RNA sequence: UCUUUCUCGAUUCCGUGGGUGGUGGUGCAUGGCCGUUGUUGGCUGGUUAAUUCCGAUGAACG
């Protein structure tokens, strides 16, 4: 499933779609233009963790759940070149550009 | 009495504090380009809006 | 554009262009109301030279 | 700048160099360009005593 979004997530990159940070993500998610959210499984404080599906199902929202967050962050492009390596725990794709229809399937 | 340049209050997770669980802890500012996400601070006797710079009182 | 291309190894990015070579009031009244002895020397006569003797051998 | 948080988000900021240095000052060679060592022609506006004031508005010969 994660190679299924990662086409997903590249095209939301060329066309700076997504969201990358917390805050940004829940600025996406309020104002109604959210269209999905990724959520890292690599989270020590749990009161945020709990509070992105929370917003997500408020908003009707899906979600995906990725174990890593800096592979998600050099995913998403956060990395230069890569010399720095740093991640981020939730990124909310607002709008899109194949297999992001499989991955709306897998949603239903 | 060299000027030593200011340096912003690094505060951990400052997102995680309007919210509950749902709702929002704090208010929304009722501007044109303000509002849906752009929080309201709530200071000890007045209210700030960060973009547009309303005073409400 | 051109003709001598990449042909191997590994292009990262997809270089979006496409952006840069086709680019090319309640407040207001609110406001507009707002609107209207001893030195380095000297000192040295101070010392003595007659207390820490070591003891003398003499010949 | 000193309090209290709101927002912009990669346009980043902290340390150490006897390593250079650059919005630096300074001379030489160096390419262009001035000045330097005759002759005859040719009015919307306000304003003042006033063709007053401001304000718009070319040529040949040796
Ligand atoms: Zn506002």
């Amino acid at each position: 499933v994660n190679t299924a979004l990662q086409e997903v997530l590249k095209t939301a990159l060329i066309h700076d779609g997504l969201a990358r940070g917390i805050r940004e993500a829940a600025k996406a998610l309020d104002k109604r233009q959210a269209h999905l959210c990724v959520l890292a499984s690599n989270c020590d404080e749990p009161m945020y963790v709990k509070l992105v599906e929370a917003l997500c199902a408020e908003h009707q929202i899906n979600l995906i759940k990725v174990d890593d967050n800096k592979k998600l962050g050099e995913w998403v492009g956060l990395c230069k070149i890569p010399r720095k390596v740093v991640g981020c725990s939730c990124v909310v794709v607002k709008d899109y550009g194949q297999a992001k229809d499989v991955i709306e399937e897998y949603f239903k | 009495p060299k000027k030593n340049k200011h340096k912003r209050k690094k505060v951990k997770l400052a997102v995680l504090k309007y919210y509950k669980v749902i709702s929002r802890l704090r208010r929304e500012c009722p501007s044109d380009e303000c509002g849906a996400g752009v929080f309201m601070a709530s200071h000890f006797d007045r209210h700030y809006c960060g973009k547009c710079c309303l005073t409400y009182c | 554009s051109s003709v001598m291309r990449r042909n191997e190894q590994l292009t990262l990015h997809d270089e979006r262009f496409e952006k840069f070579y086709e680019q090319y009031s309640n407040r207001l009244q609110e406001v507009l109301n707002d609107y209207y002895k001893w030195d380095c020397e000297s000192i040295c006569s101070t010392y003595s030279n007659l207390y820490n003797h070591p003891q003398l051998i003499k010949y």
